[PDB]
């Protein structure tokens, strides 16, 4: 038989994350925009949640960038806004969702460019 | 373009129906890839029953367990997708039975059905965190003795959170939070243009 | 809601298991400090056990608790059946790492991102 | 009690705020004319009941809730603030 | 190399060296990129 | 010093690295070595610099030497050609 | 009604009559490979790379230019429509110079990918290629035009989005080169967009010539702070220094475009930048010292000085979070002399109702306007992506633009009513001609620039405009949600400052000189040390050492909008969040914390210790700050007028003139801009 | 990646022509040593049913007499066009399996010979610039080839979304990759089935009531390479 729990699945205790990176890390759920350089829209389809950016100090010996934040390069991809919000809640990371913004329909017709008076 | 024989996509397809009919209480979906591979999908409760039927049925003997793995689709409510690939040396065919398990909803263990799984199930617990009831001895296999966190989860940082160095003061190896001298350069590679309808 | 029970039907039954594990660790701390020749005090170690057992005191859900002891039991096994040598155990004490202050002024004075 | 600022965080199109907004429409101008230096801030919250925040001297802020209050009660509460 | 000599290209070395690692001729790695964030130097003239 | 004017400041400590060691640099600098090669006076508006050696060179590109004032320079070799 | 049903591969999508074949595929979700078709640019049909095959039709049709018709099935992936792409891509590539490892639009090429996805694997062009002489079109765009696929999107943008009408096609045949016939530089704001809009890497950015390659660039989405339109932008950072800022689309604010200033002044962000906290030494020079010492220099003076002896002149690019941390601090020592450098008239209701100081007809409401009364501002150089708005709505719709300012280049046909603030009274009386024009307008909008307000009779100019808006509203009988009066700003931290109750103008500090002054990012000359009291103890809080630094007893370096999760708000009050693209440099710290820390070293210690808390703080003082991307609908214009009627002021005959008369005026304004080597190169090119 | 050098085949012949004697020698030293047999014979016997059950899948199965060579049962590449004999074993034990491994060394020389005798003239990589990188002469003279070279090296194949488990007969046993793949150029999962994770597990059920030296012999008869097991 099933048991009842109203407790938001929080599994922060099982994930195995250091305390500092669960209480000081804000992740943003956003649908990636399109670099204006290209006109393809296949990278503006799935929602992604990305952890907040952290220190990137220069390395003294070779000048390479060096980072102390483990969750930096991690960007998880989630198909829908609801599912991504769920991941933040059970993992205990703070979230600030940004609504998808899709190009509004625009009316175009080759005839217009040859308008008597535009 | 690879050569494809539809003899198999028909044979395997039929078998799929046969399995489904025989085990309708658990089989949810049964598909054959365009690569001629069958992939019965079963409710997690059907782990024991569906495997056993395949290990011990005259018309479908699937004696050895090729592999037990768990893809992790973070989006999917049931995060893990335990996949069991089996081989039938009698009928020279392989099938894959895949179930879904969430982080804290354990799956049954099949060590009974195939003892090959004794190790792979420990491997799935160590890397992904799925738990297997009735397992003889579930304990980390691949990770370090004191490792905290399940590594192959998509939500675990590659570099991880701890690294080891020898400290003279304490004359013993000592973890420290990871500090990397050239972070993994995360090249974005997806192109903004699709390839086909698929 | 409507969850399936892992091993403990309710926080009550689950807590029973935690009690057992605590006892286990409590009885074990002394042995480890001797079989590993660790340079720690049994009392000190036993407090650490308490620390950990409470670090996760907030969990209210029965399923999460049950896994926590499964995992906890596994750790004990690695320390009583000794597969975890000192380096592994002492790591719990975070002996070498320099503690970080949590005072705002302290962080301001040191790190760009607190 | 030195009064420096009064903030009326009304919430537009909210049932309770009706009184607050009515006050703004009918008496705001008057209050300002009377106190022509004091900064009375009309701001628009959301999904929050109105609040007449008041900042007294030396960085002390005080709160008077205006939820579901009539136009003159809002007027009376505002008048009580700048004593 | 005597029979068919190699192509000379007016940059190639004439004295090739062995491992210089223990000797002070050894490569010591260094970043070759110039400074990136130039800073506002204070004004030296007292205001 | 180096190709890019990489010279540790008089106070930088990476200079300790060079203490008792040679800071590796190359006398042969490209910015200068290309200059020596003379402008090729081709007699066709557009010529191609395959890079010298065909497959053993650089991707083939055609240069427009039409501008009378300036000379075409292969984005690859740096070789210059004028009509 | 008005819903034809067309099938895209039998999906029965339904589209308004007028939708093109390419558009029909988009709603199903398919994407026609396209070049020369941009959503906000006219359809041209030049490339013919979009040929698709409507079912039962002899020839394939041009997607981007074919009005869809009832019943048609698009057959986008039909064997035919693939030969129609496998054979076009053959041609574009045939005359193309293969210098893809030179073309810095390497991974940002809509022609390799559309070739790797929709084209063939080889080539059959055994013949020779062509080469086109390059052009020095400007100091920002590098036109290696041998790359050009003659797609004419530049010639469109340069005519349709921006009104330059300079770039054009020259010649016919395979030596049609799309470059200026005579070598005249393409000098205009909105110029850099050509880079982003040319899918080929023919003309690309000259500063970001070869510093990077796109796969490496980590892309953080943030907000434009150089101008008050608050254009959305993406800061591309590699290994921790910003490499490029390119636009990201916001339908309402910047729809895929950004100004020349806010994409080439990322270089200015990297020099003359403050990093360590220097203090004035006995000798009289600023000496770098640790925070602890620099902060207590300031804290000790703060404890000694009482209210109205401590003042703050903030201004420029400071975020809302610092602005509330500076007010909460100076009130905890009871001075409410917090002020901003840009003077907004505050004798009637100012700062109190939130419509006296906002462009409340939305940036997207310029599209549905009828007559715009530009009064005393050059939008072209004060809000370039709002000038574009009136550009599009004068072209695609029919806005009648009228300017009461200097006759100035506006990229559109305006009516120059005159250069006199009093003729505003002329229209209010109904005496001037355009009085009827407005009478004829069902949806009119006045726009009073902040720079007109910055003159001495600015209070009178606002009052005079409010009177005219009042009877314009009465005569037109315009509906209430249509809002005629709006005023646009040119300083990013002005709407936020006025929102938090900061009182505009340094007029209050002028009348009583503070013993102490916190210049929170102020590089303006609003008060000078000669003007200050003898002590002249002022501490600069900012990022670049420009005017406030050398006259500063303490330097507390801060960050810039590329380096903090602060909030800003543009002119119609849409609050927006900058995200940290790069960690702040040196010992430099986030602006809000420096002030929280100074407070803890002083004993009045601001209650907020984590950003999320500083924000919760913003919520108590103001609503917009916490709700992002959300314009505030209602406003109270009627009571604003009543107080305007009480105010009596004289509009002096001096003509109202925008400070940015021509584009050299525009390139260098704020601190980051001034510190730009690219902006400096642009300035000398004009001069 | 690149065609064989001009001359390799001839040398892979000289060697093959002789290697046999080398295997023969080892034999005269170990196959019948009065002592090799003892330490190996009847050590780690694994039943046929148990070998399939614990997923042994390798010589370990073949040594117990189960006939399964994925190379004959499920041919991959052109291992179908060659002719070889699987070396099945009886009385499976360390000695028998050994004999099997010496016999596949022998059978592989039979397969190598053929491959040298019948290798066709042709290209060594698919002609789809989409999947295989363009030849360097082509990428340096043809635009479509540079674009295909640039995209392939910088971004990738862009495999169509799907998942497959493909197993070959690696020398140790069945080596399989379960490669789940989204449409992206980088994989999503790639569980490597290691013939060896299963074999080690069997160490327990093989070395029972055995001496310390027996354990050493059994780790050898499983060809455990910790790279595949640990992955
Ligand atoms: C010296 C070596 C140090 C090693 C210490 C030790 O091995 C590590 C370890 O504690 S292993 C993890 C223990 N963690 C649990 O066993 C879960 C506890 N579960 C709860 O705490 C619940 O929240 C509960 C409702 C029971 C609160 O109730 P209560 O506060 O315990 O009474
Ligand atoms: S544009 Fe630049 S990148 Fe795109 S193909 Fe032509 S050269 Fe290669
Ligand atoms: S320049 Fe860029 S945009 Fe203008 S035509 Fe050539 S390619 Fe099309
Ligand atoms: S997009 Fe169809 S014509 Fe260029
Ligand atoms: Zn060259």
């Amino acid at each position: 038989q099933l048991i009842t729990v109203d407790e938001k699945l929080d599994i922060t205790t099982l994930t195995g994350v250091p305390e500092e990176h669960i209480k000081t890390r804000k992740v943003r759920i956003f649908v990636p925009a399109r670099n204006n350089m290209q006109s393809g829209v296949n990278n503006t389809k799935k929602w992604k949640m990305e952890f907040d950016t952290r220190e990137r100090w220069e390395n003294p010996l070779m000048g390479w960038a060096s980072t102390a934040d483990p969750l930096s390069n991690m960007v998880l991809t989630f198909s829908a806004k609801e599912d991504a919000i769920a991941f933040a809640e059970k993992n205990g990371w703070s979230y600030d969702v940004e609504e998808k913004k899709v190009p509004k329909p625009k009316s175009k017709s080759y005839g217009a460019n040859f308008s008597w008076n535009k | 373009v690879r050569p494809r024989s539809d003899v198999t996509h028909k044979q395997l397809s039929a078998f799929g129906e046969y399995v489904a009919e025989i085990l309708p209480k658990y089989v949810q979906q049964v598909q054959v890839s365009c690569l001629d591979e069958l992939e019965i999908c079963i409710h997690p409760d059907g782990v024991i029953p569906t495997l056993t039927f395949l290990r011990d049925h005259t018309n479908a003997q699937f004696k050895s367990l090729a592999d037990l793995t768990a893809v992790d689709v973070p989006t999917r409510q049931n995060r893990f997708e335990i996949v069991y690939n089996l081989l039938s040396l009698r009928f020279n065919s392989r099938i894959r039975v895949k179930t879904y398990a969430d982080e804290l909803t354990p799956i049954d263990s099949i060590v009974s059905v195939h003892i090959a799984a004794n190790w792979y199930e420990r491997e799935v617990w160590d890397m992904f965190g799925v738990f297997f009831f009735n397992h003889p001895d579930l304990r980390r296999i691949l990770t370090d003795y004191g490792f905290e966190g399940h590594p192959f989860r998509k939500d675990f940082p590659l570099t991880g959170y701890v690294e080891l160095r020898y400290d003279d003061e304490v004359k013993r190896v000592v973890a420290e939070p990871v500090e990397l001298a050239q972070e993994f350069r995360k090249f974005d590679l997806n192109s903004p243009w699709e390839a086909f309808p698929a | 809601t409507s969850v399936k029970p892992i091993f403990s039907r309710d926080l009550n039954e689950a807590k029973r298991r935690v009690r057992e594990l605590y006892r286990a660790w409590y009885r074990e701390v002394p042995n480890t400090v001797h079989l590993m020749q660790l340079d720690i005090t049994v009392k000190q170690g036993r407090d650490k056990v308490r620390e950990m057992f409470m670090k996760n005191a907030h969990v209210t859900d029965p399923r999460v608790v049950d896994l926590l002891v499964i995992k906890g039991k596994m750790e004990l096994q690695e320390t009583i059946k000794v597969w975890k040598q000192r380096t592994h155990v002492m790591r719990f004490f975070h002996e070498t790492e320099t503690p970080r202050p949590k005072d705002f002024l302290s962080k301001f004075y040191m790190g760009h991102d607190p | 009690l030195g009064l420096r600022e009064i903030r009326v965080h009304l919430c537009q199109r909210s049932p309770g705020s009706q009184g607050v907004r009515d006050f703004i429409v009918q008496r705001y101008v008057e209050l300002k004319k009377a106190h022509p230096n004091l900064p009375i801030l009309i701001r628009e919250c959301s999904e929050v009941q109105p609040k007449l925040w008041a900042r007294y001297a030396f960085g002390q802020e005080k709160t008077v809730s205006l939820n579901n209050l009539s136009a003159d009660e809002v007027t009376r509460a505002m008048q009580n603030v700048l004593s | 190399p005597t029979t068919n000599p190699p192509t000379a290209r007016k940059f190639i070395w004439t004295n090739h060296k062995f491992n210089v690692s223990a000797t002070p001729e050894q490569y010591v790695p260094y970043s070759t990129t110039r400074k990136k964030i130039h800073e506002w130097v204070p004004p030296s003239t007292p205001y | 010093i180096t190709h890019t004017g990489q010279v540790y400041d008089e106070k930088d400590y990476r200079r300790v690295r060079f203490v008792d060691r040679q800071k590796e640099v190359n006398e042969n600098f490209a910015i200068d070595l290309i200059a020596q090669q003379p402008v090729n006076e081709v007699e066709h508006r557009i010529i191609a610099c395959d890079g010298g050696g065909g497959a053993l060179g650089h991707p083939k590109v055609y240069i427009n030497l039409d501008k009378e004032t300036k000379t075409g320079t292969c984005g690859y070799c740096g070789l210059q050609f004028k009509q | 009604s008005n819903l034809i049903e067309v099938f895209v591969d039998g999906q029965s999508v339904m589209v308004e009559p007028g939708t093109t074949v390419l558009q029909a595929c988009e709603k199903v979700g398919m994407q026609i490979p396209r070049f020369c078709y941009h959503e906000r640019l006219s359809v041209a049909g030049n490339c013919r790379m979009c040929l698709v095959e409507i079912e039962k039709a002899p020839k394939v049709v041009a997607a981007c230019a074919m009005p869809v018709m009832k019943g048609w099935n698009i057959l986008t992936n039909s064997e035919k429509s693939k030969k129609a792409r496998e054979g076009v891509m053959e041609f574009l590539l045939a005359n193309h110079p293969l210098d893809c490892p030179i073309c810095d639009q390497g991974g940002e090429c809509d022609l390799q990918d559309q070739s790797m996805m929709f084209g063939s694997d080889r080539s059959r062009f055994l013949e020779g290629k062509r080469a086109v002489e390059d052009k020095n079109i400007g100091p920002l765009v590098k036109t290696i035009m041998t790359r050009c696929i003659q797609c004419t999107r530049c010639i469109r943008f340069a005519s349709e989005i921006a009104g330059v009408d300079d770039l054009g096609t020259t010649g016919r045949g395979n030596d049609m080169q799309v470059g200026t016939y005579i070598e005249k530089m393409f000098m205009s704001e909105l110029s850099g967009n050509v880079i982003d809009i040319c899918p080929v890497g023919a003309l690309t950015s000259k500063p970001y010539a070869f510093t990077a390659r796109p796969w490496e660039t980590r892309k953080t989405e943030s907000i434009d702070v150089m101008d008050a339109v608050g254009s959305n932008i993406v800061v591309s950072t590699r290994t921790g220094e910003v490499m490029r800022i390119l636009p990201r689309m916001h339908e309402d604010i910047n729809e895929e475009w950004i100004s020349d200033k806010t994409r080439f002044a990322y270089d200015g962000l990297k020099r003359q930048r403050l990093t360590e906290p220097m203090v004035r030494n006995e000798k009289g020079l600023l000496t770098y010292t640790s925070w602890e010492d620099a902060l207590s220099r300031v804290a000790g003076m703060l404890q000694n000085f009482e209210g109205n002896a401590v003042a703050a002149i903030a201004g420029g690019l400071v975020d809302a979070e610092a602005l509330v941390a500076l007010k909460d601090l100076l009130n905890k020592v009871d001075s409410d002399n917090l002020c901003t450098e840009e003077i907004f008239p505050t004798e009637g209701a100012g700062t109190d109702l939130r419509s006296n100081y906002l462009l409340n007809t939305t940036i997207a409401g310029v599209e549905e306007a009828d007559v715009v009364l530009l009064v005393g501002t050059n939008p072209r150089f004060e809000a370039p992506l709002f000038n574009a708005r009136i550009r599009k709505s004068w072209l695609h719709n029919d806005l009648k633009v009228a300017l009461i300012g200097s006759p100035v280049d506006l990229t559109y046909r305006y009516d120059h009513l005159g250069d006199s603030p009093k003729i505003l009274q002329d229209i209010a009386s109904g005496r001037h001609s355009f009085c009827e024009v407005l009478k004829d307008a069902k949806k009119p909008m006045v726009v009073l620039g902040s720079s007109a307000l910055q003159r001495d009779d600015g209070a009178a100019i606002l009052v005079a405009v409010s009177n005219m808006v009042q009877k314009i509203r009465v005569t037109t009988g315009v509906a209430a949600e249509w809002k005629v009066m709006n005023i646009l700003h040119r300083i990013a931290s002005q709407v936020a400052a006025l929102d938090l109750g900061y009182k505009p103008g340094v007029e209050a500090i002028r009348k009583n000189p503070p013993k102490m002054l916190f210049l929170l990012g102020a590089d303006g000359g609003c008060i000078t040390r000669q003007d200050l009291p003898k002590d002249c103890f002022i501490v600069y809080q900012g990022h670049h050492g420009d005017v406030g630094a050398p006259m500063a007893d303490v330097i507390l370096p801060g960050a810039a909008y590329t380096e903090k999760s602060a909030t800003y708000v543009n002119t119609e009050g849409r609050a927006q969040q900058t995200k940290v693209a790069v960690t702040p440099p040196g010992l430099a710290r986030e602006d809000w914390k420096i002030i929280r820390a100074l407070s803890e070293i002083a004993g009045i210690t601001l209650p907020y210790d984590t950003l999320d808390q500083v924000r919760n703080r913003l919520e108590e003082v103001s609503p917009n700050l916490v709700r992002y991307d959300d314009i505030e609908e209602t406003n109270y214009f009627q009571q604003a007028s009543e107080l305007a009627k009480l105010v009596n002021q004289e509009v002096l005959a001096d003509p109202l003139v925008p400070p940015q008369l021509t584009i050299k005026d525009f390139y260098m304004t704020d601190s980051i801009s001034r510190a730009s080597q690219t902006m400096a190169k642009c300035v000398k090119a004009v001069t | 990646h690149q065609d064989l050098p001009l001359g390799l085949l001839d040398d892979i012949y000289e060697f093959s022509k002789n290697f046999s004697l080398r295997i023969d020698e080892v034999e005269e030293m170990l196959t019948n040593n009065r002592i090799w047999r003892n330490r190996t014979v009847d050590i780690g016997v694994v039943t046929a049913e148990d070998a399939l059950n614990y997923g042994f899948s390798g010589v370990m199965l073949r040594g117990s007499g189960i006939q399964w060579d994925l190379r004959k049962t499920q041919p991959y590449d052109v291992y179908d066009q060659v002719e070889f004999d699987v070396p099945i074993g009886s009385r499976g034990d360390c000695y028998d399996r050994y004999l099997c491994r010496v016999e596949e060394m022998r059978q592989s020389l039979r397969i190598i010979e053929q491959c040298l005798n019948k290798m066709p003239p042709g290209e060594i990589k698919v002609d789809d610039a989409k999947v295989s990188p363009p030849k360097r002469a082509e990428m340096k003279t043809s635009m479509e080839s540079l674009i295909h070279h640039f995209k392939l090296y910088t971004e990738g194949y862009q495999v169509p979304p799907g998942a497959t488990y493909t197993a070959i007969e690696a020398p140790k046993g069945e080596f399989g990759v379960y490669l789940v793949s989204d449409g992206s150029s980088r994989p999503y999962r790639c569980k490597i089935k290691a013939p060896g994770f299963a074999h080690l597990a069997g160490l327990d059920k093989m070395s029972k009531g055995h001496m310390l030296a027996d354990v050493v012999a059994i780790i050898g008869t499983q060809d455990i390479v910790f790279g595949e097991i640990d992955r």
